[PDB]
RNA sequence: CACGGACCAAGGAGUCUAACGUCUAUGCGAGUGUUUGGGUGUAAAACCCAUACGCGUAAUGAAAGUGAACGUAGGUUGGGG
RNA sequence: GUCGAAUUUGGGUAUAGGGGCGAAAGACUAAUCGAACCAUCUAGUAGCUGGUUCCUGCCGAAGUUUCCCUCAGGAUAGCAGAAGCUCGUAUCAGUUUUAUGAGGUAAAGCGAAUGAUUAGAGGUUCCGGGGUCGAAAUGACCUUGACCUAUUCUCAAACUUU
RNA sequence: AGAACUGGCGAUGCGGGAUGAACCGAACGUAGAGUUAAGGUGCCGGAAUACACGCUCAUCAGACACCACAAAAGGUGUUAG
RNA sequence: GCCCUGAAAAUGGAUGGCGCUCAAGCGUGUUACCUAUACUCUACCGUCAGGGUUGAUAUGAUGCCCUGACGAGUAGGCAGG
RNA sequence: GUGAUUUCUGCCCAGUGCUCUGAAUGUCAAAGUGAAGAAAUUCAACCAAGCGCGGGUAAACGGCGGGAGUAACUAUGACU
RNA sequence: UUGACAUUGUGAAGAGACAUAGAGGGUGUAGAAUAAGUGGGAGCUUCGGCGCCAGUGAAAUACCACUACCUUUAUAGUUUC
RNA sequence: GAAGACAUUGUCAGGUGGGGAGUUUGGCUGGGGCGGCACAUCUGUUAAACGAUAACGCAGAUGUCCUAAGGGGGGCUCAUGGAGAACAGAAAUCUCCAGUAGAACAAAAGGGUAAAAGCCCCCUUGAUUUUGAUUUUCAGUGUGAAUACAAACCAUGAAAGUGUGGCCUAUCGAUCCUUUAGUCCCUCGGAAUUUGAGGCUAGAGGUGCCAGAAAAGUUACCACAGGGAUAACUGGCUUGUGGCAGUCAAGCGUUCAUAGCGACAUUGCUUUUUGAUUCUUCGAUGUCGGCUCUUCCUAUCAUACCGAAGCAGAAUUCGGUAA
């Protein structure tokens, strides 16, 4: 599928609250901190003899991913999230 | 049977598997070739 | 599983040796001053079986 | 008796080939009835060794996991030898000639230290791969691919074809194949773009400049598979070629 | 032609508790609860008791935090008496 | 069967439980061994089996919905009982009539549709897919491709106007 | 084997079908008198060896529906048409 | 329409049995008769409901009195004993 | 492991195992080193054995099929 | 089993990575020519030095947009073997 | 005397480690097991004129596709047939007539659609924001998908108007955890600043066993609680098939349809055969055959008596009563 890569869109801004020119670019995440609260309980969970003590996820059935879009205002800068339906293939048409 | 030996059991009597045990196998493996470097005749 | 023949020969307790009609430890004698420095004469006394 | 031979994809091309080689060799001789299925089919005989027969036809020239299961039909009095109808399940194994695949890392580690990204090759009775960056071959059993199965990342539909435009073939080489330094463009981009993808394929040998060959373009998909989740992206080919479409 | 039962006597199986729900009875009533403890005692009873505490009288929100009358404490339809 | 020995045997002595011993049977280990015996945790848990103590009166079912690693079981709704509260013949009913609506089954009616049509004479184009092998330069193979009108014959029968 | 509507059994005795979980009738406080249901009236068995028009004689007749079995094909055997 | 042949299975046996042949069989029709915990009437128990009675007698209303209807029942619920 | 004696014990090291007096960086933990930062911390390089590569090994586990061609015919328990 | 720290003291040599200047960094028939990306590049330079067209070309040269394959020593040392 | 700050010993870290330990090894189901998914959903039919209505019942389908195949507007009309035009052919392009849809609308089937919902062109991003009400599955909970308005901002068009994704019916996902967007909001509880962390509001990463455990086998050494809710031998119902019988008998039987054998079928019998059911037995119905012994049935192998025969006799065949 293809989503060029602007389009003119709502900004819920303080400032703007009108449709503007926003740029759109695919949403990545971030790198899994070390100091959240439920990888340092983890770690002490595991900390021991015990053993694996959550489960760990095997039987994956889904073969796509929903595509989420990360608008900018070109005024506000201010951003945006929107969810598209599941694909395999996606390209922004710039 | 297998309880008394690695080798024991079956319906047959074969080991199943390899013979050359390693040598940093424990007590209760080393039922065997110890560190085979070589198995078999050479020539006669 | 139980544990194998090689695994309860090392309690001993029937594997033991037989060591009743050894004459004794066959061993050289001691390296005393005598040995180091010339020699000493012995003589056998007689043959046996061990 | 009779044997159940299924394939859980498709898109079946071993499968095609499997069929068209059992019409050459001339094996169905003993077929009472071959009765087709959502993935597969079957093959029915009236004796437990006609059916095993086939099944040592089929295990030398494909990868299988093959079974085996009775019911009961009637307890013979006076003998104690009763009869059966017997019931074979054979999986072949869901990987093609041309799939890109991830293998997992402790099987990769194993089979030569061959990165993840992966090519099958070649269908026997063993599934052969082959990394295109640099030409390594490796070769997997069924008794390994069964113990901790995998699936393909992208079947030969997923493919999309470019246009080749400068063809070095600086790299190494072996038999049959030669590793290249290959400038590439698409046939959606070609005349309206002038974005390239820089590939080093194992068809330097091949392939000339200004024909049509057939790939997957990696930056585009949109997968979900957790082995691919764990690689170095930035170590991921955006482009992996695979065959030539040649003009007719 | 499913299971138990040869016969008699005695014994023998939805209880006690902590915390709770609906309902009911009683006491007091925006209050209520004496009984941790104290005074006292005809002595494990009965009788008397301050302070505090608990529940309630104010809710909401993740939290900071704010915190309930426009009105004869509203209008309309019905409503026993 | 064996009977001068790898013999039989008393006593003493060593090995003790996931351990011992085994010329190996999962055999023997105090009538106990695919893990002894004794006491305790222990009134082990059991969605399973069995039983469950006096009378009379009144009302009185369900074996069905939904979810559950759910199918000898639970929660949930339903059925049922009891407690009653506000009111006092409303406006209700497993019912009929009148008026006004939805339906597309039974019945009726039509010829038809791709195969085996029991087929019949033929019309040939390439209209090709897919598999393998293609240092693909030019490209071959086993494979599946083809059809042309006449539509009989008996009724195989897919449909819809009412 | 799986469904729809109603009824029933299960949870239900009573008269009848000889007998029967389901059929027919009919649903139950204790008793008396009367009348009936479904079924029956030769005797067992309470009740007409009652009346009337006809058919049948079977060397395994036939005889209370569910129900406890019966077809095609034949007979100048007979009856009527 | 009836009857016969077709229609053969294994302990001795089943219109329920005896037995029946102008039937005690079959078809159809007319009366009479038998009898169920059902229907009608009456008495009695109990429950449910409605109403009268603190005139005031045994102050009691826990009751007393009149009227009508109803009564099956497993699991299970409540009440009175 | 095999199971007196006699005669024999064939071909396979691809696989799984075992092994090595073979290569060097492909991976490669903790500590340690360097950089950024105010610091917690983060990143990077270096990095043991092992893995991986190469070799050997069958009286080690074990395995020992199917075709296509030798000119008229024939393609052999031969040859390619 | 392998590594690190400690136990654990006293040494001597050698080699190796960082830390400032180095430049030796460019080698298929060969085009003169020992050719990495490149940069407008036919010109800035004293003599024009060459180049541009030319010539194998894979390379296109001078000069530099000046990052440049970037090789071994010397430094105060920083420290692994 | 040897070795020597190396071993050893202690603590951490990596590898190896069924030698050993602890546990698990889904469901539906004409038994269970393969197979299939009827395990989450869609269409027609089952389905019997509202609606609901099952089967491992039938024919199929989904886990996608699209910045246009969404939205608005304008212009045109399709499949096909006929008559014609050089190369031109059954078929290349052009023109006329007919043409209620016989075309197309991403994809299953069904419904729907003609100055369009289709074919071409133009402008665009309603595939947007806030949160609620409602319908469907249904407990009137969720998830999913849709319906109709409101308050904003936008598009399109001359305007009316339409547009909160796809013409309608399917095309998808909780707690915990991580992450991002936002208010630049709250908190870090002795008071402050900066990092860091935790929180609120909307989203994504996913459980397909699809209201969502983290999981391989074997027992013929086996064991326990139980089950005719359920296979096991026995029975009882049923007759597809087994065995037997009757009517039609093409035709074969020296010419001479039954002296005899045999089509097509057709009705139909027995439980003395398999299949099917799971109704009785799972806290004992002792399960193959043979030895022995008795009795019964007739669908008669012989014996007895009859009848018919391409029955001279003889010998046979068929047939009837007859067990
Ligand atoms: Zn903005």
């Amino acid at each position: 599928v293809n989503v060029p890569k602007t389009r003119k869109t709502y900004c819920k801004g303080k400032t703007c609250r009108k449709h503007t020119q926003h740029k759109v670019t695919q949403y990545k995440a971030g790198k899994a901190s070390l100091f959240a609260q439920g990888k340092r309980r983890y770690d002490r969970k595991q900390s021991g003899f015990g053993g694996q003590t959550k489960p760990v996820f095997h039987k994956k059935a889904k073969t796509t991913k929903k595509v989420v879009l990360r608008l900018e205002c070109v005024k506000c800068k201010t951003r945006a999230q929107l969810t598209l339906k599941r694909c395999k293939h996606f390209e922004l048409g710039g | 049977n297998p309880v008394d030996h690695p080798h024991g059991g079956g319906n047959h009597q074969h080991i199943g598997k390899a013979s050359t045990i390693s040598r940093g196998a424990v007590s209760g493996q080393k039922a065997g070739l110890i560190a085979a470097r070589r198995t078999g005749l050479l020539r006669g | 599983g139980r544990v194998i023949r090689n695994q309860r020969k090392g309690a001993g307790s029937i594997f033991t040796s037989h060591t009743r009609l050894r004459q004794g430890a066959a061993k050289l004698r001691t390296l005393d001053y005598a040995e180091r420095h010339g020699y000493i004469r012995g003589i056998v006394k007689q043959i046996v079986h061990d | 008796a009779t044997v159940q031979i299924r394939q859980k994809v498709p898109h079946k091309r071993t499968f095609l080939f499997l069929e068209q080689l059992i019409l050459k060799h001339n094996a169905h001789v003993d077929t009472i009835s071959i009765s087709e299925a959502k993935d597969g089919l079957d093959f029915f005989y009236a004796q437990k060794n006609h059916a095993v027969k086939m099944i040592d036809f089929l295990n030398a020239v494909v990868p299988i996991k093959h079974k085996k299961s009775e019911e009961l039909i009637s307890q013979d009095t006076h003998t104690g030898a009763s009869t059966y109808k017997f019931s074979y399940s054979v999986e072949i194994v869901p990987i093609c000639k041309d799939d890109l695949v991830v293998l997992p890392k402790k099987l990769a580690k194993s089979m030569g230290n061959i990165s993840q990204f992966v090519l099958c090759s070649k269908i026997s009775n063993t599934v052969q791969f082959m990394d295109p960056t640099t030409l390594q071959t490796a070769d997997l059993s069924p008794s390994v691919y069964w113990r901790a199965p995998f699936n393909a990342l992208a079947d030969v539909t997923q493919l999309v074809e470019f246009i080749v435009l400068d063809v070095d073939s600086t790299g190494i080489s072996r038999g049959n194949r030669v590793l290249a330094d290959i400038t590439v463009a698409r046939t959606s981009d070609l005349g309206v773009n002038d974005q390239v993808y820089y590939v080093r394929s194992h068809l330097g040998g091949i392939c000339h400049a200004g024909d049509s060959v057939m790939g997957y373009f990696i930056a585009n998909s949109n997968y979900n598979s957790d082995l691919f989740d764990g690689l170095n992206i930035d170590y991921v080919p955006d482009v992996v070629l695979v065959k030539k479409l040649y003009q007719r």
